């Protein structure tokens, strides 16, 4: 029986893991059951074919492997080289080998000038020997079916896929190649009644192939277009199951902690939400929408109580609740499941598309994704940019109650708001705004501009915006770009922070310093600003400032604002079921800047990790990085590069930002190495 | 300031598509998923309870009733139970369709599915707007229809070991709880221990008929090959699963005629074997009719009709392909290793050798050029290979110059090979340009003067009458320009053709040409001989030494040669000869070989072949004009009427590289030691392991299935010109326009690409122009006007009939769905008794013929009263008439006064004694249980929904309808203002179902009509009643059948 | 539960595989796989499928579990 899951499987590593329950399947006992056969050689291969072949072709060739066959190739030398091989230790001459070529190699003279064994050497080729042979130019179906049938393939080129390649005659005959991949030394497995591998095969009429129809939801890019290709060739000769079914087949005749070793956290499980806007406004009922929710991670939904059950969303006030905020705002937007398109939340409850009370339903896909932004290559300020009527102060006050593990992430400190550029000029930017309507002809007050601007609609008219832009740019990139690049100047010195902005532009005119991330709501944000009452120049302003923001902006595509908390929290919550027992002293780390002169330190990084992880990283080249520190309220400023992520771990959950102060006295600028000074145990 | 803006950005949607990504679309097209396995209960009717059960009670002990005693009943124990559509409620599939239509039970509002397809305009969410009823009803029974594409799965049996039944084989669902599934399948297994309605049913009925009934068990220890089942079941899901199984297996092959079409395919140089023994009844649906595939063959031609860019891709895999299978290689020495032996001075300014090397430059990429040249010759119906301006001498030569004489050496080689009719033409002007001044020769005019630019001559109307009538060149003035006119004439290659393909399985997507035949413009002259050697008997080897003789007497003529050297004179004819006896193997392939290897690849192209007559010299008979057609005109109803004045033309050229192609034409050699059999056998062995071709057909197949379903579905809300069906007229719909018809084909395309899992693109090009009128047709033109056209007499399409049928149920069963037919009528009832308002007593209604009623028209106007008289309004026969007695009204006369009509005529309905019919035709509604002995007024729910009438939106008729009960009670008034016109209380299924009788309220026993196998002793068990009653408990066939991949079974032999 | 063909071509692997072991050699020199024969609709008894030709996807005994189960009644309230 095979088993193919649309994920990396190895056959050592992804056992420890839970694999199939981080799908959904339950496999309660092994009992040596289920078995995995290491597919990673497998995509490095593919990886290298696709330097001589097209996509297609490759994947249609590798579907008819066999992976219950144990076959594999025999990668041979240069023909000169193998000719030279056989006169060393003349031992290993095949017997099909003409006698007098044979009884040449034998002949322990040089043979540097026989004039006669160069004939027999000329007329000599590799395929008069070794029967099945590859040669750059083979089909990949023909060298898929070769290994469909036999145990050894000979081939005289390394970029072959579909099993290991042992080696033939020592490396030094081999010039060649060069590549150190999987090439297995001149040193040299039975089934299980599963198997579970990551290529979905049809050699048999019935290998069986995992639910894999959540094709855009495969985290991988070779992965997905695998099983893409396969399904668009082949969807009418698959035996697709579900995970009950995997659960069922497993614990068929049976029913009637993952052991020890070093854990990531930046693996989370994710499913999709099913759920319906029902309206209740009288004693019956409506089923007016069907909406789905993307990424919401699995841990989030079991923090906060979670059932399937009639769920109201609003409380007395009239706005949106807590934690229905944090959820649609931890995933990738909405969906419509009639209309295929996006959908986008009204906030208010004004009568079009209100939504007071849901129903939850069912969860549909489970799959594990990094978290890892992979734009994060050096701990550096993060800058991210939301459009105005973002919920700001509703996030900042729900990240700052966070306090999980006695650290307190996110804290009010460490964010700075949008609009604190604005207020540093004593004229802020805001009447400068409101002040452009003098430029313009026909125009006589704030009021009369807001009424020319728009069409009674609330619509600009997409032509008169268009003088409005061309007035305010000129403010913008003449007074708030040179005091916003001060403003971040000052900002880095006191550490790293959370910056917010309206428009990536600003940041870029300011020659910010940190990763930038561009990102989305799945709300309107436009309704959100004209109800939120005392305003100061009339919300109808905010709104046709908020249009001048988005023009304003760059052509780039918004990420989800979910990619950003996911990596915020959900790492912090694994890491708690781990590290919530354990003693805090042994348990904890702290990096920082040293400076000699009881002794100077200001802190950089917290670091939480089990005690094999700390005294890990306690042996690492720390004293590699200089900053320049000044000073309780100390600051500082790095000289030369950031520190990269991957020194800290892919364990070790940290903190995001930082603050620098001094513990408990003249103004000194002396010097700073940072130091593993987190603990003695 | 709430005025409700800003939500305008909403539903409005996005139609407006960019589609450069056609070349994706034709090199590889999604396969449409067309087997799926339903292992569940082949049902999509519900039986829900509406009000619990009245126990215990006062009257009967509570040890009497089952549910006292936990038993599992067949039915809901409930006072009111109603049957709900709920599609595959029950099933267990493997592939989900993703189509599904649900309903809740009536007392639920079920408004929303109502106003799901164009009530974009809508503004409250409790209503829907009437007009758009019809069209949200087709597409509610097209998603029902496809949600239940299913093949009924064989599980398994277990003998019963209970006296319950008579030792019966009862199947057994797969997944979890299963405990719950027997109760509902076999209600005849029940206990029969009380006078229950529920009990006096069952015990009603007949006891054998229940568990397995028949099997075809084939192979001892093997699954059996299908059986038939007494199970619940509706008879309307089981027809069309039926039908589609019927499709399906008319679709289907075996392996022995795959193998012969492998072998058949391949020209015998691939062998392939089957197996010979008794099989399982594998499925394998791949063989369609000609017709879908010149249905498919259309489309595809009119997606790259006129662009070039989405067809130079698919050429240039075709050659890659020719190149990876043909043994044809570079020679890279030939040309230049035949040349340094001429002997020259070193005295001379000029060397023949030194020019003829600098054009040529063989730079080894050339043969990429020349395959895409060959793979032209397949598609000379959209795209016309054509030599390219750059390669022409600039300003249009010199006979004097040498570096002009090896252009038009060039030319003159290179223009045989493409499919440009006019090439002879240019082959001609091209010297005739290079001759000016020298030699002189008539003209039709004088635009296309003799000193036009050879390419300029493209089109059939351009050549000159001296190049078709020779005798105008004059022999004395002319000599050499008449001499190579006659070349052309007599030795330009004559075409022909090639069979090929495997009808009985690949079928043939031939358009104008016979299936099996593949053209050529070069006649074909199979080899004889598997050891090539070196000939020089070919039709290009004539036509180079018939090229190379005219330059030798060009060089020798007495007017030209004293203006040359001696020894110049002599390098030139010694490079002349050693080019004329060149040992170049090209020719010789291009006879022999090429036209196999086309053979060979054409059948698995993704892109089918798409060819027009090649003609040598017939003026008369050049192809100028290749068109289709989607549409038709305003009365045209015959496709070919309209076809002439109703065609987008369709072609593009495509430009080559002379230099390119004679570089190939010069410089091919074969590997030193070839056998053809054995080099093809092990080349072409590969490649047929491709099972693309039969995905392609599939996509083919459903490509027609969904046009056809378009048309039919267009043809019910707009008029058409083909015969149809119509019985949803009843339900209203709007005057539709072209922008709505396009909206609903955009939505029937979606729900189409949805349900079959199509990411790519499908039926777009139909939607561009009106589809209304849309027709198929292709046809093409010869020069002297004949036309050549073929019409594609349109196949059968299973789901269109079975939309079709399900429509025709929905006539009878409407009020399953949710939906009321008829009228309603507004009027106070007060009184005690307890009918139905979904069945009012036939007193109480009236209609146009009853005596003494006023019926009122689009007049409407109103006198006010005056000192206490009455206000009156206008009749529709021009009578003053009080607020009293009995009116009729159209519905969009209430819409369009709402307000007024509301201010009006509300206090009167309330209290007065005024009643009011309107007209509606159909209509959603609700229901409102209530307490028979408690007082009850049903004014607040009609006066709301009397005010929420908008010119837009109407919301769900509210009814207030008691509950009934199995004991006596007491009695209490209720005040009725909103009743039925006829009956439409269908939806109902049992009252009381747990106790002996139902004593007060409306009363309804198990419908026994919908049991005719249980209840009915003599009826065959095979026997349905569609489309007036569907039934619940039917004989369902379920099926075991392998899908094993094609190269599982038929293996080739290396 | 393994195929019917899976396992006429698995038992074939197996005998193959103990030929080379009772012939100390790597490869068997002879088989009863990979032959020239296109036997593809060779049938080999597995344990898939029971006695009334369904499915054994559900064991017998578990299938009367679920089957008698719904016919049972409890003690009056």
């Amino acid at each position: 029986a095979y088993i193919a899951v649309p994920a990396v499987v190895d056959s050592r590593s992804s056992e420890a893991i839970g694999l199939l329950e981080s799908f959904g399947v339950d496999a309660g006992a092994d009992a040596n059951d289920v078995s995995y056969q290491d597919h990673d050689y497998v995509l490095d291969q593919l990886q290298y074919m696709l330097d001589g072949y097209e996509a297609g072709d490759v994947i249609d060739a590798l579907v008819h492997k066999n992976w219950l066959h144990h076959s594999v190739y025999c990668l041979l030398p240069p023909k000169s080289q193998l000719l030279e091989y056989w006169k060393s230790n003349p031992s290993a001459i095949p017997d099909n080998v003409d006698r007098r070529l044979r009884k040449r190699l034998m002949l322990k003279k040089d043979l540097r000038k026989d004039d006669e064994y160069n004939q027999l050497a000329r007329a000599f080729k590799i395929s008069d020997v070794y029967a099945p042979l590859i040669s750059s130019t083979t089909s990949p179906m023909t060298m898929i079916q070769n290994l469909n049938q036999g145990e050894i393939v000979y081939t005289t080129t390394d970029r072959v896929i579909g099993a290991r390649i042992l080696l033939y005659a020592p490396r030094k005959y081999y010039a060649s190649t060069l590549s150190f991949t999987m090439t297995k030394c001149i040193i040299p497995v039975p089934h299980s009644r599963f198997n579970v591998g990551t290529f979905p095969s049809i050699a048999t009429p019935k290998c069986f192939v995992m639910s894999g129809v959540d094709i855009e939801s495969i985290p991988n890019e070779f992965i997905k277009l695998f099983y893409q290709r396969v399904k668009s060739v082949h969807a009418n000769i698959l035996n697709d199951i579900s995970p009950q079914i995997v659960s069922d087949m497993i614990n068929r005749k049976r029913l009637r902690k993952r052991g020890a070793s070093h854990v990531d956290v930046y693996k989370v499980d994710v499913v999709d939400m099913l759920f319906e806007v029902v309206d209740v406004a009288d004693g019956l009922r409506n089923v007016s929408r069907k909406l789905t929710m993307h990424t919401v991670p699995v841990c989030i939904l079991e923090m906060l109580g979670i059932e399937i059950a009639d769920y109201c969303i609003r409380q007395e006030d009239g706005m949106l609740t807590d934690w229905f905020l944090l959820l649609t705002m931890l995933s990738d937007g909405l969906t419509d499941r009639r209309t295929h398109c996006q959908y986008l939340i009204n906030p208010s409850s004004v009568p079009p598309d209100v939504i007071l009370n849901i129903s939850i339903t069912g969860f549909i896909n489970r799959h594990t994704i990094d978290v890892m932004p992979d734009i994060y290559d050096f701990v550096k300020p993060i800058g991210a940019v939301l459009p105005k009527g973002s919920f700001k102060s509703t996030i900042m006050r729900v990240l700052d109650s966070i306090s999980i593990l006695g650290i307190q992430i996110m804290p009010r400190a460490h964010v700075v708001d949008s609009d604190e550029v604005g207020e540093q000029m004593e004229p802020t930017f805001e009447q400068a705004v409101m002040e452009i309507y003098k430029g313009i002809a026909g125009v006589d007050s704030l009021d009369d501009l807001i009424k020319w601007v728009l069409n009674s609609d609330l619509i600009p008219h997409d032509d008169r915006l268009g003088q409005l832009f061309q007035a305010f740019l000129p403010l913008a990139k003449d007074l708030l770009a040179p005091m916003a690049r001060k403003f971040y100047d000052n900002s880095m010195s006191e550490g790293r922070l959370l910056t917010f902005a309206h428009a990536d532009s600003e940041l870029l005119n300011a020659n910010y310093f940190g990763h930038l991330l561009r990102l989305k709501i799945p709300y309107i944000t436009e309704v959100n600003l004209m109800i939120r009452k005392n305003r100061e120049g009339g919300e109808l302003f905010q709104l046709v400032l908020s249009y001048l923001y988005k023009m304003y902006a760059t052509s780039a595509q918004p990420k989800w604002f979910g990619s950003l908390l996911r990596l915020l929290i959900c790492p912090w919550l694994h890491m708690e079921k781990l590290i919530g027992e354990a003693d805090p002293a042994s348990t904890s780390a702290e990096i920082g800047w040293h400076i000699p002169r009881e002794d100077g330190f200001i802190p950089y990084v917290s670091i939480r990790a089990p005690r094999l992880v700390i005294e890990e990283l306690m042996e690492k080249n720390w004293g590699q990085y200089h900053a320049q520190v000044i000073v309780v309220s100390a600051k500082a400023v790095i000289k030369g590069n950031h520190l990269p992520v991957k020194l800290v771990s892919r364990f070790a959950c940290f903190t995001l930002t930082a603050k620098y102060e001094m513990r408990l006295g003249r103004g000194a600028a002396y010097s700073a190495r940072l130091a593993f000074r987190s603990d003695l145990a | 300031e709430f005025i409700s803006s800003w939500q305008n950005h909403p539903i409005v949607q996005v139609s407006a598509d960019v589609e450069n990504k056609k070349t994706a679309q034709l090199l590889h097209a999604d396969t449409p998923r067309l087997v799926t396995w339903d292992a569940g209960l082949c049902t999509s009717f519900k039986i829900v309870p509406i009000v619990p059960a009245q126990v215990p009670q006062d009257v009967l002990a509570y040890t009497f009733f089952t549910s006292s005693y936990a038993i599992q009943s067949p039915f809901p124990e409930a006072a009111v139970s109603r049957i709900v559509v709920h599609t595959r409620w029950a099933s267990n599939v493997d592939f989900d369709r993703d189509s599904s239509v649900i309903m809740a039970p009536p007392t639920e509002n079920n408004i929303h599915l109502f106003k799901q397809l164009l009530n974009t305009e809508t503004l409250s969410v409790r209503g829907a707007n009437p007009l758009m009823f019809r069209a949200n009803v087709l597409h509610m029974l097209l998603e029902f229809v496809l949600d239940n594409l299913y093949l009924n799965r064989h599980t398994g049996f277990s003998q019963d070991h209970t006296p319950f039944t008579e030792g019966a084989n009862l199947r057994s669902l797969p997944g979890p709880d299963a405990e719950k599934w027997y109760s509902i399948m076999y209600p005849t297994r029940m206990g029969t221990p009380n006078v229950s309605k529920i009990c006096n049913f069952v015990a009603s009925c007949v006891r054998n008929r229940v568990g397995r009934f028949d099997r075809a068990q084939m192979m001892n220890g093997a699954m059996s090959e299908w059986v038939d089942v007494f199970e619940t079941s509706d008879a309307l899901t089981v027809s069309i699963r039926g039908r589609w199984m019927a499709r399906l297996a008319r679709m289907n092959i075996n392996p022995t005629e795959i193998e012969w079409a492998l072998t058949e395919c391949a020209q015998g140089y691939v062998t392939v074997t089957s197996p010979y023994a008794p099989s399982v009844n594998r499925l394998m649906p791949y063989r369609i009719s000609n017709a879908e595939r010149q249905i498919s063959q259309i489309i595809r031609i009119m997606n790259i009709g006129n662009n070039a860019t989405v067809i130079q891709p698919v050429l240039q895999d075709i050659s890659v392909l020719l190149q990876r299978i043909s043994p044809l290689q570079i020679d890279p020495t030939i040309i230049s290793n035949t040349m340094s032996t001429v002997s020259e001075s070193t005295t001379q300014t000029l060397s023949p050798a030194s020019s003829i090397l600098g054009k040529l430059r063989p730079s080894n990429s050339d043969f990429s050029s020349f395959r895409v040249a060959l793979a032209g010759w397949l598609y000379n119906g959209v795209v016309t290979t054509v030599i390219d301006d750059s390669s022409y001498p600039k300003d249009g030569g010199s006979v004097t110059s040498l570096e002009n004489l090896w252009d038009f050496f060039i030319l003159a080689l290179a223009l045989p090979l493409t499919t440009d009719p006019c090439a002879p033409v240019k082959a001609f002007m091209t010297l005739a340009n290079m001759m000016v001044g020298f030699e002189t020769i008539p003209m039709d005019n004088q635009i296309y003067t003799q000193s036009r630019r050879a390419s300029a001559f493209s089109t059939p109307h351009t050549w000159p009458r001296c190049f078709m009538n020779i005798q105008l060149i004059s022999p004395i003035d002319a000599p050499i320009l008449r001499q190579w006119a006659e070349i052309i004439h007599r030795y330009w290659p004559n075409p022909s053709q090639i069979r090929y393909g495997a009808p009985n399985v690949f079928g043939s997507a031939n358009l104008f040409t016979p299936p099996e035949v593949l053209l050529l413009p070069i006649d074909h002259q199979p080899a004889n001989v598997t050891t090539p050697t070196l000939d020089f008997t070919n039709e290009l080897t004539n036509w180079r030494a018939r090229v190379c003789e005219l330059m030798k007497n060009l060089v020798d003529n007495q007017r030209y040669q004293p203006g040359w050297t001696q020894s110049l004179v002599s390098s030139m004819r010694g490079t002349l000869d050693k080019l004329k006896l060149i040992k170049s193997m090209t020719p010789m392939y291009l006879q022999q070989l090429a036209p196999v290897e086309l053979a060979v690849i054409a059948p698995m192209l993704p892109f089918p072949p798409f060819q027009v007559p090649y003609v040598r010299l017939d003026r008369d008979r050049v192809p100028t004009m290749v068109g289709v057609t989607r549409q038709s005109r305003d009365t045209i109803t015959q496709p070919a009427l309209s076809l002439s004045t109703t065609n987008t033309t369709v072609g593009v050229p495509l430009a080559l590289d002379a230099r390119a192609i004679t570089v190939a034409l010069l410089s091919g050699k074969y590997p030193p030691d070839l056998v053809t059999n054995v080099w093809y056998a092990d080349a072409i062995y590969p490649m047929y392991a491709d099972t693309e071709v039969f995905s392609n057909l599939q996509r083919d197949m459903i490509t027609c299935e969904a046009v056809q379903t378009l048309v039919t579905l267009v043809a019910q809300i707009s008029e058409t010109q083909y015969p149809v069906d119509r019985y949803l007229d009843w339900i209203p719909s709007l005057r539709a326009s072209a922008a709505t018809a396009a909206t609903f084909a955009e939505w029937v395309n979606t729900s189409m690409k949805t349900a079959f899992d199509l990411s790519d693109m499908l039926l777009e090009p139909l939607l561009s122009g009106d589809p209304r009128m849309t027709q198929l047709a292709i046809q093409y033109q010869q020069y002297n006007g004949r036309t050549f056209n073929i019409i594609p007499e349109m196949p059968g399409s299973v789901i269109a009939d079975c939309v079709q049928l399900t429509a025709e149920v929905f006539n009878h069963e409407y009020n399953l769905f949710g939906i009321a037919r008829g009228d309603i009528i507004i009027g106070r009832v007060q009184s005690t008794h307890l009918w139905s308002p979904l069945a009012p007593p036939p007193d109480l209604v009236f209609d146009r013929d009853t005596p003494g009623v006023h019926i009122f028209g689009r007049d409407c106007r109103i006198s006010f009263g005056m000192n206490g008289a009455a206000p009156m309004i206008r009749d529709e026969t021009g009578l003053m008439v009080p607020f009293e007695g009995n009116w009729i009204f159209p519905l969009a006369l209430w819409q369009m006064n709402t307000r007024y009509f509301n201010q009006q005529f509300d206090a009167w309905i309330k209290t007065g004694e005024l009643r009011i019919r309107i007209e509606m035709g159909a209509y959603p509604y609700m229901l409102h249980y209530y307490d028979p002995r408690q007082y009850a007024n049903a004014w607040n729910l009609t006066s709301a929904w009397l005010e929420e009438i908008t010119p837009t939106s109407i919301p769900s008729v509210p009814f207030m309808v008691p509950i009934s009960s199995d004991h006596d009670i007491s009695s209490a008034p209720a005040v009725q203002y909103i009743i039925s016109t006829e009956y439409n209380d269908r939806s109902l299924f049992c009252t009381n179902s747990s106790s002996p009788q139902t004593i007060a309220g409306p009363d309804k026993h198990i419908p026994v009509e919908r049991y005719n196998i249980l209840t009915n002793p003599d009826a065959p068990p095979t026997q349905i009643q569609l489309p007036e009653v569907v039934d619940l408990y039917n004989v369902v066939t379920r099926y075991a059948y392998e899908t094993p991949p094609i190269t599982a079974v038929v293996m080739g032999v290396p | 539960l393994v195929n019917e063909h899976s396992e006429a071509k698995d038992e074939a692997d197996e005998a193959t595989k103990k030929q080379a072991k009772d012939t100390d050699k790597s490869k068997a020199q002879v088989t009863y796989s990979d032959t020239g024969i296109n036997n593809a609709n060779e049938l080999s008894r597995s344990g898939n499928v029971d006695n009334e030709g369904g499915s054994n996807q559900k064991p017998m005994s578990t299938r009367i579990a679920e089957a008698t189960s719904a016919i049972v009644s409890k003690h009056p309230a």
